């Protein structure tokens, strides 16, 4: 829904209010995401690297 | 993450821990002798 | 055993360091003048030049 970004898309058990869209946590860094179709709350970890 | 990366320490905790007890337990055997 | 804050040392340096960690990472969402924060907008927003 126009943000973007790379990573590994996981479940996640978290439980927005009904007028959430996305998530962060600290130095606004996305963490969850609520797709537009199913609305069920998916979780974003970035692939490894090293 | 962001490309920041922590690396672990070469000594671990049960090591530190095993350094400190050889050197109380020599203090307390032997005196400063062992030095 | 009851009494706290007497290991404030250890506890000063862990969070100097947290903070400067912090501090970097949230530098990221800077305009620093330019029309954006992030760079896929900018590409995807106009011409090269
Ligand atoms: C958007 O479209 C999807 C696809 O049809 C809808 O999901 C369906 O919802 C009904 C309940 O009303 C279920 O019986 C279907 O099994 C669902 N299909 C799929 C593929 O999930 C959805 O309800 C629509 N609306 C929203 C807001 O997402």
């Amino acid at each position: 829904n126009g943000l973007t970004g790379t990573g590994v898309l996981t479940e996640s058990n978290k439980k927005f209010l009904p007028f959430q869209q996305f998530g962060r946590d600290i130095a606004d860094t996305t963490d969850a995401v609520r797709d537009p179709q199913t609305l069920e709350i998916l979780d974003i970890t970035p692939c490894s690297f090293g | 993450f962001n490309g920041l990366t922590v690396l672990p320490p070469l000594l671990t905790d049960e090591m530190i821990a095993q350094y400190t007890s050889a050197l109380l337990a020599g203090t307390i055997t032997s005196g400063w002798t062992f030095g | 055993s009851s009494t706290a804050s007497a290991l404030g040392k250890l506890q000063d340096v862990v969070n100097q360091n947290a903070q400067a960690l912090n501090t970097l990472v949230k530098q990221l969402s800077s305009n620093f003048g330019a029309i954006s924060s992030v760079l896929n907008d900018i590409l995807s927003r106009l011409d090269p030049p």
